[PDB]
Order: structure tokens, then C-alpha cells, then sequence
DNA sequence: ATCACAATCCCGGTGCCGAGGCCGCTCAATTGGTCGTAGACAGCTCTAGCACCGCTTAAACGCACGTACGGATTCCGTACGTGCGTTTAAGCGGTGCTAGAGCTGTCTACGACCAATTGAGCGGCCTCGGCACCGGGATTGTGAT
DNA sequence: ATCACAATCCCGGTGCCGAGGCCGCTCAATTGGTCGTAGACAGCTCTAGCACCGCTTAAACGCACGTACGGAATCCGTACGTGCGTTTAAGCGGTGCTAGAGCTGTCTACGACCAATTGAGCGGCCTCGGCACCGGGATTGTGAT
């Protein structure tokens, strides 16, 4: 037989899972769940930034266009931890150039 | 004989199915309900099994969160005893009907 | 002149979640002409920053249950016990995830015993 | 082609009982007899719903078979989001 | 000498609201709470004034509508007066607590 | 900007309640009120300015304000957008 | 027919249509007869609430819609209600609607 | 002086305004309402459309993703009329 | 309070299947390089946002007074919850069939990209008719009697 | 019933200014040509949806019975609507000042695109440890007394 490749953030959600709490599993459902998670929050997101382009008559979703929609996306103190990791995960990648 | 006070087996099944999360529909009928909402819109629909477990998991949460509403509108009418007006409310607040 | 040794985007972030796919992702979107190089970091940043925060509470739900995996069910308790994953999943099912125990008080029985 | 039966009155599939556990999961300790038959006539409207966007989805990508994707899509639609079936 | 009895004043302002679009704050003290709710998030903003008017449209438009909602679960309640209680019951059965 | 709250008054508060439809008005309504109104509006404003901040303007614009109700599921023909 | 619209039987503009379906981060590729159906789409509605809008201003002794013609128009029609059900109308008001049990009791009796 | 572009379908509210009631005219405002609406459904249909392009893996909108946006967002009797009136213009388009 | 007794809770034993690890092949992220253009930035204009003050007057305010409303209380009738024995059909595990999902390879109609052309639609300017506002004085609606 | 009298209606008058038309300049729509690949279309494999069937049970069912519920009916106290005289400040308008929005032009850093490259992540394949299920004791609450 063949194949059928489909993508999941599976092994990320694992690798991730691993580091908080390093003797839990998680069933297939569960996992099923936090790839429906991820793939929603991606969306809102990504969505909101290509209005905050479009809003701004520019062609190019930056760092500053995903910050803005992270502020008006995520609640109080999810929204402050969440520009802590992309400002620290911007300013790490821009200095391994 | 034992019997149990009006209320108390009530509230044994809410502290039970607040426990729970198996769906509570039994499966068959929910099913053929499905099939036979579906033919009247077009003939000759298969289903994935899974399509017709989404569509179960979506009303069972639907209706357990309209029974919610539907407990507090009649609480707050000073009554214990959900009734189809307490529906229609928590519908109207909802923006379901008009 | 040697090239490679291949480096993920994603280890240059300091990152789990793959900021190639990421990127990826947001140029097969239509969300815009042109994604920046800092898009992708950012927005992978956050996904893996909000999953590091569900699978804590889960984890710990999981934990209380006397279970080593995450079921549906944990994901519902550690969502619907958090204020702001509440508010941020208001309109959003979790299928076999059930509801938080609660019954209105005036439902309980009257006075008894001591 | 064999043809299944003609399927008629399923709504009554959703029985009392199914109605009670739904109700006393939503927190519901006492039940008005006239509940049972609301409760069908709402179900069913919000069936009719999701099917209709779901079918409507299933029809456009040319396929005989409603996918688990297309009742996901339906209930994104709705304001209904469902995670779990490939969200 | 002569006086309009409880409650028929205010079907005749029910009716007279009713007919009418005129926004129903007074525009100044409005405008004042605008620019101090605004001072908390960022310090010297300015307004376009139909910037303040979109807001008051839909501040007006928002509350007429709670205030329809209020009253259905106050004569739920078997009474004509609204109270806090039914504003509450119809923001949590509306989503918004 | 001290307690611009109470600039909504009594009488204004119940002229909307008259168009929503409303006879009788308990006392306890004007707070309620006026709390309802400061939570609609600073989750309009945040949005707003926020919109603002990310135009890199210093004055909020209808529009900024059009696109923050239209976020919250408000969304206001008239003003453009 | 140099005009689209013209060749589509419309008032509505095919062509700046086809323009924004384009400019608006939709798809890669937008088909030739995408913007004939979408400005059909939008002159129908326009057509539809006009109409009613124009009846509530005849209704009302006016020969110019207002705001409050729109609003009467849209909330006194089943589908169109249902379709900008989340939609504020500026200066629109709301229907007169007072609940049954608001109303006196009607000096019940005679006289 | 000359302000910079701002377009909008007013000439072709009006246009439809004169079709639909010859002896009637529209406020400033009342114009403002019937842009919001335009561009409101333009953005709700090409957003289904978009979705349904991708959900199907389509580089391209035709207005067969038009009508099925059409059919998932208008009531009943709205998009019988709305399929209709979009049928009919492509039709008539691909003839001329 | 002080019981018997249901129903739930908790425990370790049982056995089963899906979580999770390995493995090897492959598609997609990476490296490196070229080219053109979006937007950051700096400069300049004049819009419209803001401050401030005086007058006019309608709205807000607060206080008196009394009605009709909400809430507490008492009652009575039967709609519901509980539990019994009987009835019903879900669930399960099984085989048996093929429809249609979904993948591949082919190959041209169709939509992107482009240059050149011009008329549809935009802002500017202007005015006059629709309608807001008024008061004359008409009939209706509310409440006192 | 009668009888204010305030509200409501309709009227023609009147004076304001924004709807809507005319003009003429311009940029975005159209025309006609190129070129690349998206997707129709046909063919092929085989996953998974559907259908039939016979048990075994647990759930669904109808019915007896009663009690706690809901709703009807009454009474009492004051919250809240109405109307007044008195105070407040919104709205108006007109003047006077400058912030900063919104536009321009310049130049280059940065992201699209392309080729060559290779290992991250995929599905296939396998297993054994977590947990669903169980039966059987302890423990917890209810209802009787
Ligand atoms: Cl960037
Ligand atoms: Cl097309
Ligand atoms: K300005
Ligand atoms: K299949
Ligand atoms: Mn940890
Ligand atoms: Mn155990
Ligand atoms: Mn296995
Ligand atoms: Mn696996
Ligand atoms: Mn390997
Ligand atoms: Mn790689
Ligand atoms: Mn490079
Ligand atoms: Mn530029
Ligand atoms: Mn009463
Ligand atoms: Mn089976
Ligand atoms: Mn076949
Ligand atoms: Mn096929
Ligand atoms: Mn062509
Ligand atoms: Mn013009
Ligand atoms: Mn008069
Ligand atoms: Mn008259
Ligand atoms: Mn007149
Ligand atoms: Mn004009
Ligand atoms: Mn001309
Ligand atoms: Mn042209
Ligand atoms: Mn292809
Ligand atoms: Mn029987
Ligand atoms: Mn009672
Ligand atoms: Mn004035
Ligand atoms: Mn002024
Ligand atoms: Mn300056
Ligand atoms: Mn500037
Ligand atoms: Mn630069
Ligand atoms: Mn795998
Ligand atoms: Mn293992
Ligand atoms: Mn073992
Ligand atoms: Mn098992
Ligand atoms: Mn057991």
C-alpha cells in the first residue's frame, strides 16, 4: 500500500509536553485537540495581522503586525507573557543571523 | 421498602453526569436522526462515522449549555422546574429567535 | 568553501515549534504580498508559549486524576479553571472534555443534621 | 440497489431519558413535562443547521460523503468551533 | 389640582424614545469619560470627533438593547421594574459576564 | 478626568431603558448602568487606541474605533470601513 | 460593451470589484466570472433594502431615506434582519415595541 | 487644495436608488449606511470564498466559490434571488 | 441525636490495545545568490483637534408626596420524581459487497502579467427644494368628579 | 356618566443648507498580446461506509403513588414615578493656536524567487505499560425513628 502525508504539531506539542512535565503521556484525542488548538489560534491571529496590513496600506506582515494582533487577541497576562517570548524569540533569532 | 426523597436521585444524576463526559444520547437514534435530516436536503449522502460523532459531540454541548441558561432563567423566576418559556428566554437573550 | 551544517530557524528562535513550517504556513495563507523573516518566529514564540500553559494545567489536571496521560477531559479542567484560557476558548467545543462540576445552590437540600 | 428503509420519526430516538442526562449534565434537578417535546424541536433546528452548511460544503467539493471537515466547517460557520476532528 | 397617574408618563416617553434616532447621553460628559477611559491606555491622544460619535452610537445602540433584554427577564420574574439582577441574568445568558 | 462616570446621568440612563422599552426603573439601575457602560467602553477604547499605536498615530480615528466593534462583534455601519 | 458591467447587464462596477477581490489577500487567482456574480451579488441586496427603504420614506411623507428608513426597512424583514443581525444601523433607533403586559388595563368595563 | 481619492459606490447606490424608485433621493448619512453594507457583504462572500478555495486546495476563486459563499451566508428566499441574479449576469457576461 | 441501608468510593488484580519508540525513505526547509521594490525616513503643508470665553436656556437636580408595586405569607391541587415489573431495541461482533474517496498523469483553457490608451469616477463649486421648525387652533386621551 | 385640560393632530408658513447636478482633470479600467500552470478530465486502486443478522442486556417504558412544587389569592410597607422650584452646565458661536495627519521623494534593506542540497518529519511496524473494567470491601449520606 501507500501513504497520504498529512502534517501534524504533534511532535512539537511531545517535545513540549516533555519539557513541563516529563513523565505524562497524552491519548491521540488529546493530542487531537491541541492540533485543533494550535491550528485555531494560528488562524486568529495571522488573520487579524493581514487586516492590521491591509488597515495600514502595507504589503508585508511583520513581527509588529503579529504583536498587535497577539494584544487584541489574547486576555490581560496571556497577552504580556505571549510579547515577552515573541520579543525575546525575535531579538534572539535577528543576533544568530 | 426504601425510598428516596423528590430531588435526591435529581441530584445524584447531576453530580454523576457532571462527572462524566460519555456522550448521553444512545448512538443508533442519534444517527438515523442525522441521515434523515440530511436526505430531506439531498438524497444519497454517505457519512463518515466520525462526521456523524461531530455532530453528536456539537448538539450534546449545545444542549447541555442551553439547559444551563434554561436552570438559571427559571432560578430566576424563584422556581426549581425548567420549563419550555425558560428555553425561549435563554433562545431570545441568545439572539436564536426573535 | 563549506556551506552547512543544517540550523533550524527554529533552534537560531530558541524554539520546539518549527518556524520553516510556520513561515510556510503564513505564505500559502493569502494573509499578505510578503511575510517578514521575524513573523514567523514571533507567532511560533506564542503558539509554543500558550501550549507550554495548556499542557502545564492539563498535566496537573491529569496528575489530580491519578493518570500519567492527558485526556480530553484534563484539557476541559485546566481550560475552564483558568480565567483568561477561558475567556480566550469561550466560543470553542472540546469534544469528550464534559463540564465543570457546578449545581446552583438554591438546587441543594435544606438544613439537616448539626 | 437494495434501498435502506424509509427513515421516519427519529426525532423520537431522542428519548426522556436522553433529554433527562442532558439536562441534569447542564445542572437541571426538576424537569416540566412539556420539556421533551421543546427540547426535539430545538435539537432538531440546530441539526437541520449544521447539516445544511455541512452538506453545502460537501456538494462544492463534488463528493457523496459528508466528512468529519465538513460538519468542522459547518460549526466554525455557526460560532460552534468543535476541537478534536481535525480542527 | 390634576395629575398623570404612575406609569403613563413613561409610556408616553416609551413612545416618544421609541420614534426617534436622537442619541440620548449628553455629547460633553461623554466625551469626558471617553478621554479619561482613554488616558488609562495612552496618555495624550486626541479624537476625531466623529471618532467620540461612533462611540456614542454604539455605546447608546449596545445599551438600548441590553435594556430590551433587561426588561424581558424582569417580566420574566413576573415584574415591571428592571433591577441589577435581570442586567446580570441577560449578560451572562448573552456571553459577557 | 476625576469620576467622568456620573457624567451619565440618572435621567440619560433612563431615557435609553424608555427606547429598550422600559416602565418602571429599580434605583440600583443607575450603577449598574453606569458599571455595564465603563466595561463596554474600555474594551472598545483598548481596541481602538491599539489600532492607533499600530498606525504609529497619536489621534484615535473613526475608523480605528469601526474596526475595534467590529472585533467585539459590534459592528457599526455609517463611519466608514 | 467596453465596460464589464455593461456585458453583465449590471449597475454595479465589475471591474473595480474584480480589482478588490485581487488587492485583498482572498486567493493567488481570481476567474473572470468571480466579479460578475459577486457585483450581481451586491446590487441585488442594494436593490432589495432600497426598495424597502424607499417604501418605509413614502410610509413616513418623505422623498429622501434617512438612516431610520434603513433601520425600518431591515428590522421589519425576516431575512434581511437575520442577515445584519449583528449589525448597528447609526441613527437608526429601533422599532416601536412596547410588551403587552406594560400596557394599562384598557379602563376595562365602560366609559 | 484636492483632497486625496476616497471612493465609494454611491454613484451606483443611486444609480440603482433611480431604478428601484425613480422620485426618491438619500441623505449623506443614510449613503454612509449603504457603503458599510456593500463593503460588509463584499468582505463576508470573498472570506467564504477565500475559505472554500482553500479548504479545497484552490489557487483560484470562480463564481462557483461566489454562489456556495452566497448559499452558506444569505437566507432562504435572499439567496435563491442572489444565486439568481449572479447566475444570470455570468450567463449573459460569457454570451456578450 | 442514633440507628439501618442504600449507593458511592476505593482498592488491587486482570488483560488488552493504543501510546510511543524505532527505522528508513522522502519531501520540504535550508543555503546561497540575484533582482526590484515597500516602506523607513526626512521634509513640508494646512487640516481639524483643542483651548478658552460669554451668553442663553434646557436639562439636571433635589425634594414633597402618594400610588401601585414587589415581596412575604398562607393555601390548595396535581405535576412531577421515584421505583417497580415488563417491554424494547441498542450494542456488539461478524461477514460480505462495492461505491466513491482520493491519488496520478495528461495537457489546454484560463488568469497573471504587461504596455498603451481613454472615459468613468473623483473632487470642486454652486443652488434651490426638501424638510425642520413654528404656532394657529382642532379633536382626542387621561383623570378628576 | 360630565368636564376640564394637556396631548396630539394637522395646517400652511417660513428660512436654512446639503442633495444632487454640472464641469474638467486624472487614474484606474479596458484592450490585445504573452506565457505558465491550475485544474478538468480520465483512469486506477482500495479504504471505509453500509447492510444483514442473532444474541445478550441494559435502557426505555408505563404505571402506582405521594409530596413538594408552583401558582393563585391576600395583605402591608415604601420604592419609585410624578411634578415643582431651584441650580447647573450643555450647547452654541466665534476666535485663536499648533499638533500632527497625510502626502511627497529618496535609497536601500529586505523578502520573493530560483537552484542545489540534506535531514526533519512522515508512515509503517511493533510492543508492553497504562488504564478500563471488575468484584468486593469501607465509607459515606439519607431517611426513619
Ligand atoms: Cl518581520
Ligand atoms: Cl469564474
Ligand atoms: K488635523
Ligand atoms: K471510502
Ligand atoms: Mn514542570
Ligand atoms: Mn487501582
Ligand atoms: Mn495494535
Ligand atoms: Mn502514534
Ligand atoms: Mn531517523
Ligand atoms: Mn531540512
Ligand atoms: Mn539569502
Ligand atoms: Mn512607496
Ligand atoms: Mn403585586
Ligand atoms: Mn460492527
Ligand atoms: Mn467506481
Ligand atoms: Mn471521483
Ligand atoms: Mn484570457
Ligand atoms: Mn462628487
Ligand atoms: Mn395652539
Ligand atoms: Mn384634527
Ligand atoms: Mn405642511
Ligand atoms: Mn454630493
Ligand atoms: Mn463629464
Ligand atoms: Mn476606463
Ligand atoms: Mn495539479
Ligand atoms: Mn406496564
Ligand atoms: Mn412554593
Ligand atoms: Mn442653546
Ligand atoms: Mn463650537
Ligand atoms: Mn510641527
Ligand atoms: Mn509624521
Ligand atoms: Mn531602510
Ligand atoms: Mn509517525
Ligand atoms: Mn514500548
Ligand atoms: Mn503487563
Ligand atoms: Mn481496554
Ligand atoms: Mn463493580
Amino acid at each position: 500500500r501507500k501513504r497520504s502525508r498529512k502534517e501534524s504539531y504533534s511532535i512539537y506539542v511531545y517535545k513540549v509536553l516533555k519539557q513541563v512535565h516529563p513523565d505524562t503521556g497524552i491519548s491521540s484525542k488529546a493530542m487531537g485537540i491541541m492540533n485543533s488548538f494550535v491550528n485555531d489560534i494560528f488562524e486568529r491571529i495571522a488573520g487579524e495581522a493581514s487586516r492590521l496590513a491591509h488597515y495600514n496600506k502595507r504589503s508585508t506582515i511583520t513581527s509588529r503586525e503579529i504583536q498587535t494582533a497577539v494584544r487584541l487577541l489574547l486576555p490581560g497576562e496571556l497577552a504580556k507573557h505571549a510579547v515577552s517570548e515573541g520579543t525575546k524569540a525575535v531579538t534572539k533569532y535577528t543576533s544568530a543571523k | 421498602p426504601h425510598r428516596y426523597r423528590p430531588g435526591t436521585v435529581a441530584l445524584r444524576e447531576i453530580r454523576r453526569y457532571q462527572k462524566s463526559t460519555e456522550l448521553l444520547i444512545r448512538k443508533l437514534p442519534f444517527q438515523r436522526l442525522v441521515r434523515e435530516i440530511a436526505q430531506d436536503f439531498k438524497t444519497d449522502l454517505r457519512f463518515q462515522s466520525s462526521a456523524v460523532m461531530a455532530l453528536q459531540e456539537a448538539c450534546e454541548a449545545y444542549l447541555v449549555g442551553l439547559f444551563e441558561d434554561t436552570n438559571l432563567c427559571a432560578i430566576h423566576a424563584k422556581r426549581v422546574t425548567i420549563m419550555p418559556k425558560d428555553i425561549q428566554l435563554a433562545r431570545r437573550i441568545r439572539g436564536e429567535r426573535a | 568553501k563549506a556551506r552547512a551544517k543544517a540550523k533550524s530557524r527554529s533552534s537560531r528562535a530558541g524554539l520546539q515549534f518549527p518556524v520553516g513550517r510556520v513561515h510556510r504556513l503564513l505564505r500559502k495563507g493569502h494573509y499578505a504580498e510578503r511575510v517578514g523573516a521575524g513573523a514567523p518566529v514571533y507567532l511560533a514564540a506564542v503558539l509554543e508559549y500558550l501550549t507550554a500553559e495548556i499542557l502545564e494545567l492539563a498535566g496537573n489536571a491529569a496528575r489530580d486524576n491519578k493518570k500519567t496521560r492527558i485526556i480530553p477531559r484534563h484539557l476541559q479542567l485546566a481550560i475552564r479553571n483558568d480565567e483568561e484560557l477561558n475567556k480566550l476558548l469561550g466560543g470553542v467545543t472540546i469534544a469528550q472534555g464534559g463540564v465543570l462540576p457546578n449545581i446552583q445552590a438554591v438546587l441543594l437540600p435544606k438544613k439537616t443534621s448539626a | 440497489k437494495r434501498h435502506r428503509k424509509v427513515l421516519r420519526d427519529n426525532i423520537q430516538g431522542i428519548t426522556k431519558p436522553a433529554i433527562r442526562r442532558l439536562a441534569r449534565r447542564g445542572g437541571v434537578k426538576r424537569i416540566s413535562g412539556l420539556i421533551y417535546e421543546e427540547t426535539r424541536g430545538v435539537l432538531k433546528v440546530f441539526l437541520e443547521n449544521v447539516i445544511r452548511d455541512a452538506v453545502t460544503y460537501t456538494e462544492h467539493a463534488k463528493r457523496k460523503t459528508v466528512t468529519a471537515m465538513d460538519v468542522v466547517y459547518a460549526l466554525k460557520r455557526q460560532g460552534r468551533t468543535l476541537y478534536g476532528f481535525g480542527g
